[PDB]
RNA sequence: CGGCCAACUACGUGCCAGCAGCCGCGGUAAUACGUAGGGUCCGAGCGUUGUCCGGAAUUACUGGGCGUAAAGAGCUCGUAGGUGGUUUGUCGCGUUGUUCGUGAAAACUCACAGCUUAACUGUGGGCGUGCGGGCGAUACGGGCAGACUAGAGUACUGCAGGGGAGACUGGAAUUCCUGGUGUAGCGGUGGAAUGCGCAGAUAUCAGGAGGAACACCGGUGGCGAAGGCGGGUCUCUGGGCAGUAACUGACGCUGAGGAGCGAAAGCGUGGGGAGCGAACAGGAUUAGAUACCCUGGUAGUCCACGCCGUAAACGGUGGGUACUAGGUGUGGGUUUCCUUCCUUGGGAUCCGUGCCGUAGCUAACGCAUUAAGUACCCCGCCUGGGGAGUACGGCCGCAAGGCUAAAACUCAAAGGAAUUGACGGGGGCCCGCACAAGCGGCGGAGCAUGUGGAUUAAUUCGAUGCAACGCGAAGAACCUUAC
RNA sequence: AGCUCGUGUCGUGAGAUGUUGGGUUAAGUCCCGCAACGAGCGCAACCCUUGUCUCAUGUUGCCAGCACGUUAUGGUGGGGACUCGUGAGAGACUGCCGGGGUCAACUCGGAGGAAGGUGGGGAUGACGUCAAGUCAUCAUGCCCCUUAUGUCCAGGGCUUCACACAUGCUACAAUGGCCGGUACAAAGGGCUGCGAUGCCGUGAGGUGGAGCGAAUCCUUUCAAAGCCGGUCUCAGUUCGGAUCGGGGUCUGCAACUCGACCCCGUGAAGUCGGAGUCGCUAGUAAUCGCAGAUCAGCAACGCUGCGGUGAAUACGUUCCCG
């Protein structure tokens, strides 16, 4: 949903606030809403949901990428800038209109088709499983 | 000006009195004698910083507290400083009057002490740039407190010209009348001239 | 012994006395002045001064640029010179192909050796980077001795165009004149008055006269080498573009000096002269206007013949050639195919002209096949700012003037792009008794205190717009009280 | 209401982003997309007072309902049923609805409610600027006097005055001056101080002195404007009070410069005001009183606060200042 700028390049200043998000679950979890005044309560609920909304993946990832995949990369320069400036390898679909030297392993396809799109999201989602089994 | 006092701000809700008496009649003298033995202190005892001062008294009985980082020089182990200021109580004629000393849990918590600490480093011979780094660390080591700043006024280094320097860290919350702000300063001696310091302690919020 | 630049403190005078190679150092508390110590460098020498090279790639052949900092001449034609599109043939004059043959001595560089080592010199080499003739080569780099054509030109058919010159001609508008009608104003600016009217203005109708220029089409469009070029019509003519490729078969390019064209203004002669409009009069504003404003209007603006030859003459970028990703419009011409074969239909091709963008270049803005990209050929221009595009001299011009183009002295900077504030009589969106609608006030007079200014032996001192003034003084016979 | 920082990214470098643009808010308040992600000083909130109700709660304070007063009134025996005062708690949070809104912030209208969209006012001054003011609050480096520029009183002047500016008071007169009658406040001070009742003074005040370290006693039962009655018929005036002289009180060793207050005569000046200029959008403006305070008197119309009577308008940013 929401790319934050450098959040891969600059890990250390969301690490923290991947910890205040646990902190903020295990808080809530724990039943203490009528504690604090209402005014602060809904101000709470409304960065959980702003929060929650717009970071989904560096709640499972912790331990920083190996590899990065990217869709609809002429819109989305700003990863496979990050990706290139860290060195981290490149995999991502590149249209009619993409730079090919920025992906390290282009995938030729379209991004603006929802058929082809899902199509090679699950190919590459079942080569992940495979090697997951194959681990 | 730019700024009142913060012990004055909020003296009404987060923080307390020293000195708690009733006095309608003499109440003249009873602070002129207050203010008096507390210059003598000041002056006669420059070697143990003396946090807080703190008098109560009824009818004619009245105790002084006195908070020091340490007491080993505040009251020898025989009691002859102690002997010396009660000397100088009954010279000023303060009747009946007992002493207490107490040692503070954090000396780099408090404002006075650090403030009296950063006064002697940059007198003798320290920089202030190291003197506040030192001050700074030694007071984030702590955990409770969380927001730092410290101001200097006066000739840095011996110029001939005023600099009006400081250095922040964490969150002090000056208009936030909850906030539980430490206030403190000292004037430091110098063969140039004097300069003043200022610090202000973040110590938490009270719910109440 | 401030930073450049290895070496700091105290004492003495403070915009004085003084230092200094660049920045620059003293306006009572100087590591920069003078003296002390202390340390640094060097040393029988130590510094100052002058000349020469380097850094200075700051005269750039190796090894600079010309958009804005210094520079593309205004642009063409073109002489002398410099440079050439393929392959078909000798001599070897640009040239390397090896050898013998000179390179005086001395010096430099290598090794040896002697003065005890030192300068000094003792011996033998080597070095002695250029030039002479005899013998042996032919790939490039030239003339010479023969053929073809990918540059160029011509030839056949079409093409669009404000390209230029002369002549003829049209309408609208302004002004003026003549004759009606028609009444007291018309013109003017932020406001008014000089201006024309009651002798008949303005307005309006009819007619005529004369001069300039062509509104719409008319555009970031066409042409020209560049200045520039547009009412039609005729007359003559240049340049450019596409296809067939018939023919010429090294004719190509740029071009120092030289010569021709050239915006406006200016000059001579002789005509023209409606409108516009330097100069000059008045009226107006301002303390002041010899300007901005108003009313008038003489050169000029028009024509013919000559002249001067300068513009921010800009794309601030010379021309020519070859190569290097695209997208979006316009103009001109050839073709082919959905095919109605109507259609900016679709496709191919060349030329011209706008916009945005890669890689790349640039200090940046920015350019980006119509390069500032990567190169080749030639030509002009620049070496810190003033002096100065000026004096003298030379050339042209009848003159105004134009071209060629210095030196002394002075400054230690002047300049190009870009970042951020501040300001704005630049703009948009917002705030408040800021205005608007308001009551009550002060500024006219008594009061009772405070402040400047003048007297006295003192009239203590401090605060002088916002943010001082019934302020410290929220209490003067002694005190306060400092004179 | 803006001011910054950490990581990151672009350029090479000053730097830039974050802090931009759209919507919204009193505000960097919030939301949308973006090489930004976030954090700090800010801003709002937390504090005091003020607007309501409930509980707790009756004396020196009030009196619903009972008795004694008999001219002096809760004055007296009695009582929390209310204010009175001070504790705890509740109550404004777009709480709910309709419409616009990107279905998001937010806005207008509507019901309840005391308040409606920070209810009102305060304390609360971010980085910095004016080398802003203060060596006469205090403290201080340097220089200067040390037999003086130190100390003490041989008294005086800080207040002198041909004139200007600055801020106030009282007015310029009838919405008034004066005279008589007459009802409502808050808060606060008092030990070498407040000072009752009483007597004498026109009145400053004098004798005397109860009650108080203070909801009690004194600051009068805290009043003034406010209401009724009478005069003035618009005059330099019954407005207006200075100036000067004549007589006393008060603090004090001692009132000439150089005090205040009380009494008399004193009768000048001036009729809403020149350009320009100030403050005020709800208890506000305007007007009338009281009190903290320094003090022994006093230049006390001042500063500060406590009160009383109490308006008008906002069509909107084109112009002036920020
Ligand atoms: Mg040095
Ligand atoms: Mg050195
Ligand atoms: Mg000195
Ligand atoms: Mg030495
Ligand atoms: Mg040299
Ligand atoms: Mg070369
Ligand atoms: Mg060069
Ligand atoms: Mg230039
Ligand atoms: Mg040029
Ligand atoms: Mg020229
Ligand atoms: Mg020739
Ligand atoms: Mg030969
Ligand atoms: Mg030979
Ligand atoms: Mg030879
Ligand atoms: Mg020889
Ligand atoms: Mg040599
Ligand atoms: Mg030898
Ligand atoms: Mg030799
Ligand atoms: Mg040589
Ligand atoms: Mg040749
Ligand atoms: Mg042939
Ligand atoms: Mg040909
Ligand atoms: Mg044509
Ligand atoms: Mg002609
Ligand atoms: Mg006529
Ligand atoms: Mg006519
Ligand atoms: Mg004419
Ligand atoms: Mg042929
Ligand atoms: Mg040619
Ligand atoms: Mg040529
Ligand atoms: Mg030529
Ligand atoms: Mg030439
Ligand atoms: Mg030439
Ligand atoms: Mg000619
Ligand atoms: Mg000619
Ligand atoms: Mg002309
Ligand atoms: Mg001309
Ligand atoms: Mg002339
Ligand atoms: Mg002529
Ligand atoms: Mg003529
Ligand atoms: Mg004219
Ligand atoms: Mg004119
Ligand atoms: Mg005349
Ligand atoms: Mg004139
Ligand atoms: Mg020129
Ligand atoms: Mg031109
Ligand atoms: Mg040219
Ligand atoms: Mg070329
Ligand atoms: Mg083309
Ligand atoms: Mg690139
Ligand atoms: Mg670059
Ligand atoms: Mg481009
Ligand atoms: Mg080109
Ligand atoms: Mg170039
Ligand atoms: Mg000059
Ligand atoms: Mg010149
Ligand atoms: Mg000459
Ligand atoms: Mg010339
Ligand atoms: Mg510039
Ligand atoms: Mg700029
Ligand atoms: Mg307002
Ligand atoms: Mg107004
Ligand atoms: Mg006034
Ligand atoms: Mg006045
Ligand atoms: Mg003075
Ligand atoms: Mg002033
Ligand atoms: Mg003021
Ligand atoms: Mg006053
Ligand atoms: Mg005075
Ligand atoms: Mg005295
Ligand atoms: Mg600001
Ligand atoms: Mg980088
Ligand atoms: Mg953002
Ligand atoms: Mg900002
Ligand atoms: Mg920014
Ligand atoms: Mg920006
Ligand atoms: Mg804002
Ligand atoms: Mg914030
Ligand atoms: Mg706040
Ligand atoms: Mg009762
Ligand atoms: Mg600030
Ligand atoms: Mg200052
Ligand atoms: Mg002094
Ligand atoms: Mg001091
Ligand atoms: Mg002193
Ligand atoms: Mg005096
Ligand atoms: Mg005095
Ligand atoms: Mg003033
Ligand atoms: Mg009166
Ligand atoms: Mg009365
Ligand atoms: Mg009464
Ligand atoms: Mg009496
Ligand atoms: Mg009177
Ligand atoms: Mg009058
Ligand atoms: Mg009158
Ligand atoms: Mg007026
Ligand atoms: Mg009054
Ligand atoms: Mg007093």
């Amino acid at each position: 949903q929401r790319w934050l700028g450098g959040m891969l390049t600059n890990f250390s200043t969301v690490h923290k606030r991947l910890q205040r998000l646990k902190e903020l679950e295990a808080m809530e979890q724990t039943g203490g809403f009528e504690g604090r005044t209402k005014k602060e309560i809904l101000m709470l609920t409304r960065e959980k949901n702003k929060l929650e909304r717009s970071l989904g993946g560096i709640r499972d990832m912790q331990k920083v990428p190996s590899a990065v995949w990217v869709v609809d990369t002429n819109k989305e320069h700003i990863a496979v800038g990050e990706a290139r400036k860290l060195g981290i390898p490149v995999i991502a679909i590149l249209d009619t209109n993409c730079d090919p030297d920025v992906v390290d392993y282009p995938i030729p396809g379209n991004d603006d088709a929802i058929r082809s799109a899902a199509l090679l999201t699950k190919v590459i989602a079942s080569a992940v499983a495979e090697g997951l089994q194959a681990r | 000006g730019q700024k009142i006092n913060p012990h004055g701000f909020r003296l009404g809700i987060t923080t307390e009195w020293k000195s708690r008496w009733y006095a309608d009649k003499q109440y003249k003298d009873y602070v002129k004698e207050d203010v008096a033995i507390r210059k003598l202190l000041a002056t006669g005892l420059e070697r143990a910083g003396i946090a807080d001062v703190e008098i109560e008294r009824t009818r004619d009985r009245v105790r002084v507290d006195i908070h020091t980082a340490r007491p080993g020089i505040v009251i020898g182990r025989r009691g002859t400083e102690a002997d010396r200021i009660r000397a100088d109580l009954e010279k000023l004629t303060g009747k009946q009057v007992q002493l207490n000393i107490l040692e503070v849990k954090n000396p780099e918590s408090q404002a006075q002490l650090v403030a009296q600490g950063v006064a002697e480093q940059l007198s003798n011979r320290v920089a202030f740039r190291r003197a506040m780094r030192k001050a700074i660390q030694s007071a984030m080591r702590q955990p409770n407190v969380k927001g730092i700043r410290v101001q200097c006024s006066g000739r840095l280094g011996g110029a001939e010209m005023s600099r009006s320097e400081f250095y922040r860290e964490g969150r002090v919350p000056l208009h936030t009348l909850r906030a539980d702000i430490d206030y403190g300063l000292y004037e430091a001696k110098t063969t140039f001239g004097r300069i003043g310091v200022k610090v202000w302690i973040y110590k938490g919020d009270i719910v109440g």
